[PDB]
């Protein structure tokens, strides 16, 4: 057991042993951007990929030719930190190497010239953070990765529901990555259709003939031939003794000597026996047996050389003797069987209206691009370009491979594009199956799904980018002269950048980070979408695709999906899965070779788990590795059944492997409603981190594995001693055997100190070790928000009671004492940035000064000499934040106020008061002002002040470092020097700059001392461009907007307590809004004198069905109980072996768990440091389906003296009587969602209106009015409410005259309304008017 | 209009007459200059495209804007902007909203409005009424006071506040009953209170479901949201003449604690004088709240013309029931409160005295009732822990026996006596009675084993454990949802919608394992699904419906007519599914109706 | 049915609501038809007292002084 372990062990019940642990939970986002930005020296996927695919661009024929050589990613213009700050995207440049060629005009390609412009730059591509996020305009935005049907062939039914006879149809769909869509399709009828994209709808042999196939040879290409002599005289046939299958004799058919069949007799295996084994090739057959069979090949008259019978037409009897006297002795026809072999391609070319190549190519360019004449250069460099062409189509391999794979080939690698067998071969699969042999593949299984994430939707996107430089470059070249442009006249960057941009920044697949809370960012990380580009829209699919699947087992989570217009839309991806070499999903397990269940590890991706059969996660076994019953249940092909004992292949690896990160933090989940548990771990991710960080008491083990992987704690790099541990930062003597040669060094972690969130929370870290304290690689240094001691800690544990509490918890409402407002638990901080700007209008410049019109001077006193409040004045709503005045000139006043004006004698202003002020209702402190003013402006004064503030800062920060880092190398250059040449006393008294002279004897010690004065005269110099570059960064003049002169932005940290509206909720579905906050005094309290922190009702329980809330409440009231024992040891006094004896006796508890504990703890401190972090309760483990049982809960609730109905007799602290029954009481870990009432809270008597409708619409003050809908107008016609509708939709909205008439006329004391007419309907007039169509208004 | 920045923003209307004027002055150009017909043709063609693209964008090729992708909004989809698109909805001034909660202190006909929220929707009533009485001098100081909150502000805001009701509006209006007028009570706090007992009216919980609220403005709309949409005057359902203002939980399950009776009690078998000395037997710690007790009671009937006539008695009842009683009013039967009081039996009582008491006194009695329901109910201390969802001792029992019968129907499956359609068919059918089997088996355990002893052996009677009591009453929970937590939860359904033969065999208060609850997600997420279009489906029903009607209103007195349906009961093949007496309360006859025997 | 009940509805300007709102506008410009107003929908689409509830008196009092002098 290790360090940060020593401090507080969580005791986890559970019998089954962890096989694997779980991954890094963040490997999705962080692999899939490695490969798009990464030199890749072959063909794989990448930045690299995307060059190589169209470079080189070569000129119209011209021999002048542009290729690429390499890309470069320049290090980003700002940190991640200012890139917040002042609004920017975190972004690095891409400098491409290229080359222009230049050929000699009609020789054999020698280049005249050729300039290799250095690096021509296209486009900043924005960089991925250390945890997956992306910085687009100062906000982070994570890209979900996407699931979409997988490239390839694909074969669907359409059962049923087309054309109400039943039948059902057979669509084939070739989907490739990139190009257009080949879609071939049966109909009613049994022909074949083929349309490009979705596009009309072709006769599928069209696509044959364009591919330069006679109607002879498609015949040829689908049939089988069947010949027919004329041997001696009158008709014979070549007869495959197979043939007759499915068929009945139509005469005499006799051969060999030996009638077989007679006429009317069906062949059967008897038959085909007898005709097999007896080796019957040739038979005789009559001349009417031909009247309907359908010729295979042309035939002419030889003499007259005339058209006798064309290729696919049918053979008539007098046909027959039409071509039999001229001379032909064999005739082709067709083998067609309605069950066996349809004759579908034969009457398909019968609805052909095509006939050779050219005239197919023009069918399908005026189906392409209709109402517009074809040509034949254009019909056949079109179709050349729709399938065939390496540029404008391509499977990838993904999609080569499942194509391959799905025609039952052996290759699972080839072309890039089609080539005439593959689509030839997918039309004999379609027809095949329709035939009756082979199967359909279905949209849903996840083997046809498929995973894209960041880094290859952004290869996709920089690709997009490409293509219209290729337009640009190839348009240049065409007129291009010799010496004179280079790869840069050309290369147009806005277009490229913009475009990158674009996806990062707005996509379906890239969203906001609304609240702050470890959960949140890992597991929108780790989410799937089938949205936005390449997938489905929520309407167009129904529930098929948005069911879960038996796929899904390992793979996706069936819980955690949203509920609402995309539920099964979107899931998450399940905690052991794995994105696919491919990109499908794989999911682990455990290889059973014959009787022995092994622990290799297999992943398996969703087609190669059908054919095994994998065991349960709860499989009991033992000794070698034996299933201890003679019979496990387990699942296979599909579904789930018991098994026999030695024929399972695999085993679950994990009792979790189904859940995800979200529902795998749910304890006694297996005991909660599937309906509560999607919402529960919907709002688990909603939860704003506290003031103070708990843990939960109830816990499953997760708390760490979330916390760590998500960057908002602080690991260790290295493992080492704590040099030093301020509240700011934290160095971390690093260990010789951890530490590297050169350099030497220790590893110092500056840690995050509150800044602003993506609004409006904020995040701080914590130093979680003390000063000269062991830490190892992988501890955890400095929690973050919602974590402590590395725990996923959302919220905080409160003493719960469940009791009806005189209706105060009346619907799921929240009844809490006055104890957990005082003790300030529930509290959150919040920093909102305000900006404020002065632009520029065509009347004037804007000031920021401190002299604002028409305020007193105790209104401008927070504010400093130059208009900008002091740092660490604390606001409220409405002060003023930075005094800003507008230009306004001619005011244009009315008579009377310039009566006013001359009798005050006040100097009108041509200014007008625009300052930022606090928004009403919040209040907080300022903690931080920023000025970014336009280059060219001079600085004012609070803005220089700033500068030498931010400047002097930096340079502390920059010089810190230097003066630690410094100690360390020169530090073991001690150690090595003494090394060989002792001078403990002797050394330290010359000066210390002065070591590096001192050399050592024939040793690589005098090499080492060599490597570190290397390494230190470069952290002189890393130094020196390391505080040059901050500086530049402050005095640069900050780039604004068109317009804008300077901005300055407040930070305000509000820090909001929790009050009546504020919603919360435990993790088991279990929402609720607290509606009193109450004495501590009417709390229900206990015999001992405790109150309880919260009053639940019962009745939220039965019906909405969280039954796991309860074991929560009672296996939390055990935990408590084991934490007071302590206390009650640890306030005594009584000594370590007392102590370990009740210690160790806690951590045993039941029977068979997985935990095993101390006794070698070292007697003293260590055992005393646990118990003091065990005193505020024990911490438990209750693995997700590995729990802890019933038993194990009552059990720990004896252990510490508590009741085991975990129920207590409670009295009411108001008449101080007694409560009868007992009310469970118990820890409950409860979250506070960010759904704060003071920020759902809105009113608004007049505000502002829309300009093109005279309606409410909601800027600064007063905001936007309620919406009063269609449904609401109906309410008030159900009712009477003939006046308090019309007053709803003419005075209160749109009546732009009566609405001020109704203003006056309320102060005025009359509660009358003047009407009129709503400017919607009178716009519609002019609207309808100013169409063709003549409205009026009649009568009178 | 110009943007920040400088920037300009204009409608697409302005691409769209340009073109045509450009056109247009071309042609008459191209005229003027006497150009081939060849050319004018095709202007013309181009000032008729122009038009078209200007009236109505969309019928021709399309016109896209100016170096943006997107077309251009025609004149026509001004209008429209596709189908119902000039009744969608207008946002309206005098309006807020924030979240709910409860407030059980309120009256039926009020509701607690925030200090802030009744701030700034009355503004403009505040700065009339301050210098209406000249704590203001002129509104522009007014404005400055209310601003600075100063303190006789709000001692001015509840005069305006007063007889003014205010509306409140959730979010799915459903019915005319989802708005509704209640009085304002200024609230500290940013949250609304709302009555408990217009809960089930509105469908809102508090789990953060949000109202919205409306300030009547004139006389009339005062008046009307007083005498229309008040609270108190919309205690009937109009979809049904049963009160839309019952009890709804934590109150029912007060009242069937209180009218419930144990076998052997403190208290069992004295004589109280009235219903006073009865709730002075049970504050004091003497008598119990349900033991069998004689107390004389007086009660009403108004079997005179329109008189009460009073009758006292020693009616057998309990001492909780009689402390209830001290609410009922007048004209009541003490039968009323003298059984035992669940959600089915507490409606009811609210009927029956609207039907015969009135309006007035209905609306006090609602109220009563649920301030001694949630009293009762939180001295009652109900609660839940683990152990009261109990098991029978005979489950394990009955699976291994269906475990057994599906043992030998694959017996017989396996031998060719029966069918795989068969099989399938008749294992559900094993099961089905199994999962019956253990329901009824819970059930019986539940419901009644507690067994206790009055001054003899034993006796048994209905159990007093938390979870049977929520349910037996009507409170909360429903026996289909008690059999998933205690017995086994049903068979579940795998996806393309065959029920799977093998059922959940465990339950909630035991733990489901990994393949148990993965079947059990696909019920849930269509379930989640499934009541998620259901929703859709209705709300395209009742615009279909009002589009059919609304225009419809009770106009004529009466038109004079004999002409009306047969009603009888609805008698559906077994017995009575609809009494006649529902059918046809509230109707008014279309002819004479006679006895058994006529004349008459 | 009642949708194709609905569809029949003598106010245009009721129709031009809930129907497609060309073929209302046109179909009922050729025939130079009259809206009487008279009904709801209309009634609150141009901002007036609904012709029932306490809106009903008013409409009652205005459907009689029309067609009289
Ligand atoms: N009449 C209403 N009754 C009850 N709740 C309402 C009502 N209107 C809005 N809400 C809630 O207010 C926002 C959405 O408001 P809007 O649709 O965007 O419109 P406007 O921007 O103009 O306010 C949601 O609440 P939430 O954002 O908290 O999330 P939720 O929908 O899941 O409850 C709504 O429920
Ligand atoms: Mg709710």
């Amino acid at each position: 057991y290790s360090y940060t372990e020593k401090k507080r062990i969580r005791k986890d019940f559970g019998k089954r042993p962890q096989v694997l642990d779980v991954p890094y939970l963040l490997s999705i986002q962080l692999d899939s951007f490695q490969k798009f930005i990464e030199q890749d020296p072959e063909g794989q996927y990448g930045l690299e990929a995307a060059f190589r695919s169209v470079f080189p661009i070569q000129s119209y024929s011209g021999n002048s030719e542009l290729q690429y050589v390499s890309y470069r990613l320049g290090e980003p213009v700002f940190d991640v930190q200012e890139c917040q700050i002042r609004g920017v995207t975190y972004s690095a440049p891409l400098r491409v190497k290229l080359r222009l060629v230049i050929y000699e005009r009609e020789a054999p390609e020698g280049t005249v010239k050729d300039i290799k412009e250095q690096e021509v730059y296209m486009g900043e591509i924005p960089l991925m953070t250390d945890n997956g996020t992306f910085v687009i305009n100062g906000t982070e935005r994570v890209i979900v990765s996407q699931l979409h049907r997988s490239p390839g062939v694909f074969f669907d039914s359409d059962k049923g529901k087309t054309h109400s006879s039943g039948k059902v149809l057979y669509n084939a769909r070739i989907i490739p990555y990139r190009g257009s869509w080949l879609d071939f399709e049966f109909d009613p009828k049994d022909n074949l259709f083929v349309r490009i994209d979705r596009r009309r709808k072709l006769p599928a042999t069209i696509i044959l003939r364009a591919l330069n196939y006679t109607t002879e040879q498609i015949l040829d290409l689908f049939f089988e031939k069947v010949i027919f002599e004329i041997r001696d005289n009158k008709l014979q046939m070549e007869l495959v003794p197979e043939r007759l299958r499915g068929e009945t004799a139509s005469f005499d058919i006799e051969a060999n000597g030996k009638v077989y069949v007679e006429k009317g007799r069906r062949i059967t295996a008897r038959h085909i026996r007898q005709l097999e084994k007896d080796d019957v090739k040739l038979i005789e057959v009559p001349v009417e047996y031909i009247a309907g069979k359908v010729v295979a090949k042309d035939y002419i008259d030889e003499s007259t050389g005339e058209l006798i019978c064309a290729a696919n037409m049918e053979l008539s009897l007098d046909l027959l003797a039409k071509l039999s006297q001229s001379g032909h002795k064999r005739i082709e026809t067709l083998f067609t069987n309605d069950l066996d072999h349809g004759p579908y391609i034969s009457e398909t070319l019968r609805v052909d209206p095509t006939n050779d190549r050219l005239s197919a190519l023009v069918e399908i360019y005026r189906m392409m691009r209709p109402g517009e004449p074809p040509t034949r250069e254009a019909a056949e460099s079109l179709f050349e370009n729709l399938f065939f062409s390496e540029d404008r189509y391509d499977l990838s391999a993904v999609g080569r491979m499942k194509f391959n794979r799905s025609l039952l080939r052996e290759e699972i690698e080839g072309s890039g594009i089609l080539s005439k067998d593959d689509i030839i071969d997918v039309m004999k699969k379609l027809i095949d199956i329709r035939n009756g042999k082979g199967e359909v593949d279905d949209i849903d299984h996840l083997g046809n799904r498929r995973i894209r994430s960041v880094g290859e939707m952004a290869e996709n996107q920089f690709r997009v980018g490409l293509v219209r430089v290729e337009r640009a470059v190839k348009e240049r070249l065409s007129l291009g002269d010799l010496d004179t442009l280079m790869p840069q006249d050309m290369i147009n960057a806005k277009p490229i950048s913009a475009a990158v941009k674009e996806f990062f920044g707005s996509s379906q697949l890239s969203q906001f980070m609304d609240q702050n809370n470890p959960l949140s960012e890992i597991t929108y990380k780790r989410r799937i979408s089938a949205l936005g580009p390449g997938g489905l829209t929520r309407e167009r699919a129904g529930f098929e695709v948005r069911d879960v699947h038996p796929t899904h087992y390992g793979r996706v989570c069936p819980i955690e999906t949203p509920e609402g217009p995309n539920i099964g839309l979107i899931n998450s991806l399940s905690v052991y899965a794995q994105t696919n070499e491919y990109g499908f999903l794989e999911t682990p397990y455990r290889k059973v070779t014959d009787g022995v269940v092994t622990d290799e590890i297999h992943y398996l991706s969703a087609i190669e788990e059908g054919n095994y059969v994998i065991a349960q996660a709860n499989s009991n076994l033992d000794e070698e590795g034996h299933f201890v019953e003679d019979l496990v249940t387990c699942r296979s092909k599909g579904e789930s059944s018991l098994f026999s004992r030695d024929q399972v292949d695999y085993m679950d690896v994990s009792t979790q492997q189904v859940v995800s990160v979200g529902a795998s933090l749910i304890p006694f989940l297996e005991h909660d409603d599937a309906n509560r548990a999607l919402m529960g771990a919907n709002m688990q991710r909603q939860a704003v981190p506290t003031l103070r960080a708990d843990k939960p008491l109830v816990g499953t083990g997760m708390e760490r594995a979330v916390a760590v992987d998500s960057g908002v704690t602080a690991v260790a790099k290295r493992g080492g001693v704590v040099q030093y541990v301020d509240a700011s930062r934290i160095v971390i003597k690093v260990n010789e055997d951890e530490m590297y040669p050169g350099e030497a060094g220790i590893d110092i972690y500056n840690l995050t100190k509150y800044t602003r969130s993506n609004q409006n929370t904020c995040i701080n870290q914590m130093p979680c070790v003390s000063l000269g304290e062991p830490v190892e690689r992988g501890d955890v240094l400095a929690d973050g928000p919602s974590t402590d001691l590395g725990e996923l800690a959302l919220g905080q544990n409160m003493r719960v009671a469940f009791m009806p509490w005189n209706g105060y918890n009346f619907e799921d409402s929240i009844l809490v004492s006055e104890r957990v407002v005082q003790e300030d638990r529930f509290t959150t901080i919040h920093i909102q940035e305000l900006a404020c700007v002065s632009r520029d209008t065509k009347l004037g410049p804007e000031e920021i000064t401190a002299d604002i019109p028409n305020v007193g001077e105790a209104a401008l006193s927070k504010l400093d000499e130059s208009g900008i409040v002091y740092i660490g004045a604390e606001v409220t709503g409405g002060d003023i934040l930075v005094g800003k005045v507008t230009p306004k000139g001619e005011t244009q006043l009315t008579p009377e106020e310039k009566l006013l004006r001359a009798i005050f004698g006040e100097k009108a202003s041509d200014v007008k008061d625009s300052s930022l002020r606090v928004p009403n209702g919040v209040s907080g402190t300022v903690i931080d002002v920023q000025v970014f003013t336009r280059d060219g402006v001079e600085k004012d004064k609070r803005a220089l002040e700033i500068e030498e503030m931010q400047l002097k800062q930096a340079k502390k920060d920059l010089s810190e470092e230097l003066q630690i880092l410094e100690a360390g190398l020169f530090s073991r250059i001690r150690a090595v020097l003494v090394a060989g040449g002792v001078e403990a006393e002797k050394l330290d008294k010359l000066p210390r700059d002065r070591w590096l002279e001192l050399g050592l004897t024939d040793e690589e010690k005098q090499n080492q001392l060599e490597q570190l004065a290397e390494q230190y005269d470069e952290l002189k110099h890393e130094f020196e461009k390391k505080l040059e570059a901050k500086r530049r960064k402050i005095t640069q003049g900050d780039d604004l907007a068109p317009g804008v002169l300077k901005i300055v932005k407040v930070y305000l940290a509000v820090k909001r307590r929790i009050q009546p509206g504020d919603k919360m909720a435990g993790r088991h579905g279990n929402k609720g809004v607290i509606s009193k906050i109450n004495p501590i005094e009417d709390m229900p309290y206990d015999e001992n004198g405790t109150p309880v922190d919260i009053v639940l009702n019962p009745l939220g329980v039965p019906s909405r069905m969280n039954i796991g809330q309860i074991l929560e409440t009672h296996l939390g009231m055990a935990a408590k109980g084991i934490g007071d024992k302590i206390n009650a040891m640890l306030k005594q006094q009584q000594e370590v072996a007392k102590l370990r004896e009740f210690i160790q006796r806690a951590y045993d508890l039941g029977a068979d768990v997985r935990q095993k504990v101390d006794l070698s703890t070292f007697s003293d401190e260590e055992v005393m440091r646990l118990a003091e972090n065990l005193r505020k309760g024990m911490p438990i483990a209750t693995p997700v389906f590995d729990g802890a049982k019933e038993a194990e809960i009552k059990e720990l609730l004896k252990l510490g003296d508590l009741p085991t109905s975990g129920q207590i007799r409670l009295y009411d602290g108001r008449t101080g009587e007694q409560f009868e029954r007992p009310v469970t009481v118990g820890y409950m870990y409860m979250l506070k969602l960010n759904h704060l009432v003071d920020d759902k809270m809105h009113a608004r008597s007049t505000g502002s209106y829309s300009l093109v409708t005279q309606q409410p619409l909601g800027g600064k003050a007063q905001f936007g009015g309620q919406r009063f809908g269609e449904m609401e107008v109906w309410a008030l016609e159900a009712y009477g409410a003939a006046y308090t509708l019309q007053e709803m939709l003419t005075v209160k909205s749109d009546d732009v005259n009566g609405r001020t008439k109704m203003y006056k006329n309320i102060v005025d004391g009359n509660h009358q309304m003047e009407p009129g007419m709503p400017e919607s309907f009178n716009v519609l007039l002019k609207e309808i008017r100013s169409l063709g169509i003549n409205i009026e208004l009649e009568d009178e | 209009v110009p943007l920040d920045g400088g920037r300009f923003a204009t409608s697409d209307l302005n691409d769209l007459y340009r073109r045509v004027i450009n056109r247009n002055n071309r042609l008459k150009r191209l005229l003027d200059l006497a150009a081939p017909d060849i050319i004018v043709r095709n202007e013309k063609r181009m000032l008729q495209e122009a038009v078209d693209a200007l009236l109505d964008n969309g019928r021709r090729g399309r016109a896209i804007t100016g170096s943006n992708k997107r077309p251009l909004k025609s004149l026509a989809d001004m209008i429209k902007g596709r189908f119902r698109q000039n009744l969608l909805g207008k946002r309206v001034d005098y309006s807020g909203r924030s979240v709910i909660t409860v407030g059980p202190y309120l009256r039926l006909h009020q509701c607690g409005l925030p200090k802030k929220m009744a701030l700034e929707l009355f503004k403009p009533f505040i700065y009339g009424k301050l210098e209406l009485r000249g704590l203001a001098t002129t509104i522009k100081a007014a404005k400055k006071m209310v601003e600075r909150e100063e303190a006789v502000v709000w001692d001015i805001l509840d005069e305006v506040i007063r007889e003014h009701p205010v509306l409140l509006n959730r979010a799915p209006t459903l019915h005319r009953l989802g708005i509704q007028a209640f009085e304002p009570v200024l609230i500290e706090g940013k949250a609304i209170q709302l009555h408990p007992l217009v809960c089930a009216a509105y469908n809102a919980d508090f789990d953060g479901d949000q109202m919205a609220v409306h300030v009547p403005l004139t006389l009339e709309a005062q008046l009307e949201a007083r005498a229309l949409m008040m609270s108190t005057n919309n205690i009937l359902s109009p979809a049904n003449g049963e009160p839309i203002i019952v009890p709804s939980q934590d109150v029912v399950l007060g009242l069937y604690y209180m009218t419930r009776d144990c076998v052997n009690a403190k208290g069992e078998g004295m004589v109280l004088t009235g219903p006073k000395e009865a709730e002075r037997l049970y504050r004091s710690g003497l008598a119990s709240l349900h033991a069998r007790v004689k107390v004389r009671i007086t009660e009403y009937e108004k079997d005179a013309n329109g008189e009460l006539v009073a009758k006292t008695s020693l009616k057998d009842t309990t001492v909780g029931r009689a402390i209830l009683w001290m609410i009922v009013p007048k004209g009541l039967p003490y039968s009323i409160v003298n059984q035992a009081l669940g959600k089915k039996a507490i409606s009811k009582m609210l009927n029956t005295c609207y039907r015969i008491l009135g309006l007035k006194p209905t609306v006090i009695f609602a109220d009563q009732i649920m301030y001694t329901g949630f009293a009762y109910a939180a001295r009652s201390g109900a609660s839940v822990g683990i152990d009261d969802m109990v098991i029978p001792e005979k489950k394990h029992e009955i699976i291994s026996e269906a475990e057994a019968e599906v043992a030998e129907i694959q017996e017989q499956f396996q031998s060719g006596l029966v069918t795989a359609g068969e099989r399938y068919n008749k294992v559900i059918d094993i099961w089905a009675a199994a999962n019956d089997r253990v329901s009824k088996a819970m059930m019986d355990n539940l419901q009644t084993e507690t067994v206790i002893n009055r001054d003899g052996q034993e006796e048994k009677q209905v159990s007093f454990n938390s979870i049977y009591m929520m349910a037996d009453s009507g409170a909360r929970g429903s026996a289909a949802q008690i059999r998933q937590l205690a017995g086994m939860r049903g068979l579940m359904a795998k996806p393309d919608g065959s029920i799977i033969e093998t059922p959940i065999t465990a339950n909630f208060r035991e733990g489901l394992n990994v393949l148990q609850y993965f079947i059990s997600t696909h019920g849930a997420r269509k379930g989640l699904a499934d009541t998620a279009l259901k929703t859709a489906n209705s709300g395209y029903l009742t615009r279909r419906l009002v589009d059919v009607a609304q225009d419809l209103v009770v106009t004529e007195d009466d038109c004079g007519t004999h002409e009306g349906i047969m009603m009888t009961p609805v008698i559906e093949g077994g017995d009575v599914k609809e009494p006649l007496r529902d059918r046809v309360l509230g109707r008014v006859t279309a002819e004479d109706v006679l006895k058994p025997g006529t004349a008459d | 049915g009642i949708t194709k009940a609905s569809l029949a509805t003598e106010s245009f300007i009721s129709a031009a609501s809930f129907q497609e709102t060309t073929r209302v506008l046109t179909e009922a410009a050729v025939a130079g038809k009259r809206d009487e107003l008279r009904g709801l929908k209309e009634n609150v689409i141009v901002g007036r007292l609904i012709p029932a509830g306490t809106g009903y008196a008013y409409h009652q009092d205005r459907m009689r002084r029309r067609a009289a002098g």
